[PDB]
């Protein structure tokens, strides 16, 4: 399966992203408003990936186009990317079990991990910015980038086009801050401690979404919403729950309803496992 | 004996240091500190706690089901 | 496992 | 008295180890140390506490605090 | 020995402020104060414990507990 | 004085019993154990703590900390 | 040295008080008491862990941990 992401316009990006999710997704019976929803990634057997050719990095041009992202379709994970004027396929080293026919594929010591990524591109995501001008150098980067470990060029233009796309892909968040990049003002994305928090908790927010009642609150972590309208404003696709390895950290139980919230139930086991502080501070 | 079973309705702590819980209707309080994040636990949680003691006051035993 | 892009 | 009734606004542990929490517009302080965490849960689940003192003046002090869910 | 895996199925606090946990349909306490918070959050997110001891019938000690991400 | 506010971006307990929270780019130390369980508990549920001290200076000591919930 | 930065795998409470935590494949144990609650609310919340001693062998102790969201 291949989907365009078309950063022409806002309109055109965000019609590009609601399409993938149509396709690779279902709405959530209970955050559903229209046609968009909080969705839950259909099951596709493991190693299925899909494809998504960038374009539109020059507005309505037919340039710049010879990027595409390979995507393991359960987990919204980047494999690694395709420079389809090579016919090659650099592929991330945890994704050995991805196999793309067709292309060369090149097999990269460097795992895709924001660690690692942060650390070869020497570029933290808190903070980063990201504009129609550095995505075209991200998209230069790509096509010039050759051989098995990634560069920290490289891997700057990872970390912006994962951000722009399967990111963006999961949290409507994401989708509208980035997306006013894409306006003929051309400003400049920051992309947020906020965001950052919201993609480091995508598994434990999947786990906890499929049993939303409508309860006034939602709280996950250090993330929360107060009602569906921040849940449809921030998250759009998840994982599939039931199922996939990052829906759990520990224990069984997906939520405890306390006081009309639902609550991630292992964020409330690590406040609430404190003995008497008295005895905690004195007993050094 | 069962003192009492049920859900904790509320709970408080005391001038004393001690801590109150109430229980299917019933008021009962423990000086024991360390069952004072135990018993707000169970009551943040939902937990179904059963009060214990010879004479059913005072108590220092509690039993903790989730619902 | 950390989180993967 | 029942000082103050609501939801914990904003709680602060202060220089002198003792913790004070702002309930329903009032500050109230405890030297209690075994009620920073049960306070700091409350707060964060939103309980209702009722603050219970003799003196219930904002800025006072209390060991005695009732905590209810919804 | 390994004598129970499991979750806890439920907590007693004791009147010896000993603290028991059954797991695997086995009842075991311990004198570590200090298990007490961190058995009763592990029951009550379903964490996964195995319990240690020298004898695994119900009614033995234990003082040395693993906690699981199973 | 307020030195900085925001969530707590990381916690760190070193071997000289220091325990430092970085906040709002800045990094900051207490030796209150009180205020551990209390600052883990506000870095995992995304409190807003504002850290207060007599002087701001940048990894100065600190015990006195407001948390909100928003 | 760093000698482990990863997510809490398993924790146990050992016969001795000491605390163990499974981090990247090694098992590291500290006799820091203020610890416990942290390392378990880490493990729960599945908490990134920075675990530095000066030996990183599996069995080793350590006294210095951050904790990271990311």
């Amino acid at each position: 399966r291949e989907f365009t992401i078309d950063f022409s316009t806002q309109q055109s990006y965000v019609s590009s992203l609601n399409s993938i999710r149509t396709e690779i997704s279902t709405p959530l019976e209970h955050i559903s408003q229209g046609t968009t929803s909080v969705s839950v990634i259909n099951h596709t057997p493991p190693g299925s990936y899909f494809a998504v050719d960038i374009r539109g990095l020059d507005v309505y041009q037919a340039r710049f186009d010879h990027l595409r992202l390979i995507i393991e379709q359960n987990n919204l994970y980047v494999a690694g990317f395709v420079n389809t004027a090579t016919n090659t396929f650099y592929r991330f080293s945890d994704f050995t079990h991805i196999s793309v026919p067709g292309v060369t594929t090149v097999s990269m010591t460097t795992d895709s991990s924001y660690t690692t990524l942060q650390r070869v591109a020497a570029l933290e995501r808190s903070g980063m910015q990201i504009s129609r001008h550095s995505l075209v150098s991200s998209y230069l980067a790509l096509m010039e980038f050759s051989g098995n470990t990634m560069t920290r060029d490289a891997s700057r233009a990872v970390l912006r086009f994962v951000t722009v796309t399967a990111e963006a892909l999961r949290f409507r968040q994401i989708q509208r801050e980035f997306r006013q990049a894409l306006s003929e003002t051309a400003p400049v994305y920051t992309m947020t401690p906020g965001d950052v928090d919201l993609t480091l908790n995508w598994g434990r927010i999947s786990n906890v979404l499929p049993e939303y009642r409508g309860e006034d609150g939602v709280r996950v972590g250090r993330i929360s919403f107060n009602n569906i309208s921040a849940i449809l404003g921030t998250v759009a696709v998840i994982l599939n729950c039931h199922s996939q390895p990052e829906c759990q950290i520990t224990g069984d139980r997906p939520v405890i309803k306390i006081n009309n919230t639902l609550w991630e139930s292992n964020t409330a086991a690590a406040f609430l496992n404190r003995k008497s502080q008295f005895l905690y501070t004195t007993g050094k | 004996a069962d003192c009492a079973k049920g859900k904790i309705e509320f709970s408080k702590y005391n001038e004393d240091d001690t801590f109150t819980v109430k229980v299917d209707g019933k008021e009962y309080w423990t000086s024991r500190w360390n069952l004072q994040p135990l018993l707000q636990s169970a009551q943040l949680t939902g937990m179904t706690v059963t009060i214990k003691s010879s004479t059913c006051s005072g108590f220092a035993e509690v039993q903790f089901n989730n619902d | 496992r950390r989180r993967r892009a």
